[PDB]
C-alpha cells in the first residue's frame, strides 16, 4: 500500500523517529511497510514491530474496557434507557481493535512465521500470534469464541515446545512467552491452577540458571521474573 | 485487577 | 461528511463517551459532526469541542517538537549526514498539524463566530481562533509567518476588547484568554515585556474581584490565576 | 522551558 515506494531502511529509520515522538500509529504503519518488503526482520526490527502494535492495540483495549463497563452498567435493573449509542460506540472501537489484530495476524501468516527458522525468531512470532488471538478472545462473545481461544492456545503451545528445547530458561523471549501464556490461562481459559503452575515452574527454573549470566543478561531476566512473581502474588 | 503481561522494552 | 447521518444528540453523547475512553480523535470527529448540524453550541458543548481538538493538536505539537529538535541537531557541524528522512517525517507531522488547525479555523469561520452574539460564546470562539493561528505560527517559517502572527494577534485583540467590556475580571474565559494572549506575546511575538505586563495587570484585577464570588467560582478563577503567576515566575 | 497556556478543564 502507501509505503510501497519508500526504501526499507527509510521505513526502519522513520519507525525509530515515530517511537521517539510517541507516534505509535505511524510507527506501526512504517513497520508494516518494512515487513511487506519481504525480507526477514532482525531482532531489533522485531522489537520495533512489537512495540508499535502493542501500543496501538493497548490503547484500543483500554478504550474498549471503559466502554464495555459503561454498557454493562446500562443493562442493569434501575438503569434509565439511554438508546443505542453506548453499544454502537463500543462496537466501533471493537471493530477497529479486531482490525489491528487481523492486520498483525496477517503479517505473521504472510509470511513471517513460515520463513522464521531460528528459535528466537520463531518463538517470538508464535508468541505474537498467541497474543493477538488472545486480544481477539478478550472481545469475543459469539460462536467463534471457542475457536479463537483454541487458536491462541495452539500458538502459545507451539512456541512453548520450541522454547523449552532450544533456549535456556532465562532467555527473555522464553520468559515473556511463559508470562503471557500464564495470563492466557488465568484471564481467558478459566484455568487459574494451570496459570499458577506455569508461573511457578518458570520462575524456579529461571532462578536456577541465573548464575550462568552476565550482569546485563541478569538484569534482563530478573525484570520478567519479577512480573511472574507479581502475578503469583495477585493470584494466590 | 488484571494480570500483568509482557511490557514494551 | 461521515457524521451527516447521526443525530446531533447522539454525536454529543458519543463525544462524552470518547472523552471517558481517552479517544480524542473520535471525540473531535463527533464534535465536528455536531457543529456541522448548523445549530449554535451551548457552554458544555463548546467545552467538548475545545477539549477534543486541544488534545489532538497537543499530541501533534509535542511530536513536532521532538522531530524539530532531532532535525536541528542533524544540521549542525560534526553531525553525520543521515539523508532526508528526519525532514520528511517532520514535514508529515507538520502537515497533519496544519490540517487540524485549518479544520478548527474552518468551523469557526463557517459559521460559529458569525452566529455568536453573547460574550461567553464570542470571546471563547475568538480566543480559539487566536490559539489555532498561534499553533500555525509555531511551525511557520515562510513568507506567511508575519501574516499568521498578525491573524493570531487580531483575533486575541478582538476577544480582549469584548471581554473587558462585557465580563468581570474573574470570569474564567476572560482569564484564560488573557493567559493565552500573554503566551502569544512571550513565545511568538518576541514581546516579553508586553507578556509580563498583561499577566501582572490580569492577575491584580482578578485578585481585587475575588470577594464577589461564591466558593465554587472562587476555586475556578484562582486556578487560572495560579497559571499567570507560574508564568510570571518563569519570565522574571 | 515553555510558558503554560490554558489547560483542559
Ligand atoms: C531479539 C528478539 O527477537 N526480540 C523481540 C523482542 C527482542 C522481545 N519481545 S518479547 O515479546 O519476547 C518480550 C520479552 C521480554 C520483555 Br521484558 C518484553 C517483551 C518483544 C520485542 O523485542
Ligand atoms: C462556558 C463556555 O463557553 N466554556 C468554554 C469553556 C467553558 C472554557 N474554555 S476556555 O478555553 O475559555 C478555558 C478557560 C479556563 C480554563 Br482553566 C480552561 C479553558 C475551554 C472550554 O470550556
Ligand atoms: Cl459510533
Ligand atoms: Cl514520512
Ligand atoms: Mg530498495
Ligand atoms: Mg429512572
Ligand atoms: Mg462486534
Ligand atoms: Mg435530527
Ligand atoms: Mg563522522
Ligand atoms: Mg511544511
Amino acid at each position: 500500500g502507501a509505503m510501497g515506494s519508500m526504501e526499507r531502511a527509510s521505513l526502519i529509520q522513520k519507525a525509530k523517529l515515530a517511537e521517539q515522538a510517541e507516534r505509535y500509529e505511524d510507527m506501526a504503519a512504517f513497520m508494516k511497510g518494512a515487513v511487506e518488503k519481504g525480507e526477514e526482520l532482525s531482532c531489533e526490527e522485531r522489537n520495533l514491530l512489537s512495540v508499535a502494535y502493542k501500543n496501538v492495540v493497548g490503547g484500543q483495549r483500554a478504550a474498549w474496557r471503559v466502554l464495555s463497563s459503561i454498557e454493562q452498567k446500562s443493562n442493569e435493573e434501575g438503569s434509565e434507557e439511554k438508546g443505542p449509542e453506548v453499544r454502537e460506540y463500543r462496537e466501533k472501537v471493537e471493530t477497529e481493535l479486531q482490525g489491528v489484530c487481523d492486520t498483525v495476524l496477517g503479517l505473521l501468516d504472510s509470511h513471517l512465521i513460515k520463513e522464521a527458522g531460528d528459535a528466537e525468531s520463531r518463538v517470538f512470532y508464535l508468541k505474537m500470534k498467541g497474543d493477538y488471538y488472545r486480544y481477539l478472545a478478550e472481545v469475543a462473545t459469539g460462536d467463534d469464541k471457542k475457536r479463537i481461544i483454541d487458536s491462541a492456545r495452539s500458538a502459545y503451545q507451539e512456541a512453548m515446545d520450541i522454547s523449552k528445547k532450544e533456549m535456556p530458561p532465562t532467555n527473555p523471549i522464553r520468559l515473556g512467552l511463559a508470562l503471557n501464556f500464564s495470563v492466557f490461562h488465568y484471564e481467558i481459559a478459566n484455568s487459574p491452577e494451570e496459570a499458577i503452575s506455569l508461573a511457578k515452574t518458570t520462575f524456579d527454573e529461571a532462578m536456577a540458571d541465573l548464575h550462568t549470566l552476565s550482569e546485563d543478561s541478569y538484569k534482563d531476566s530478573t525484570l520478567i521474573m519479577q512480573l511472574l512473581r507479581d502475578n503469583l502474588t495477585l493470584w494466590t | 485487577i488484571r494480570s500483568t503481561s509482557t511490557p514494551n522494552v
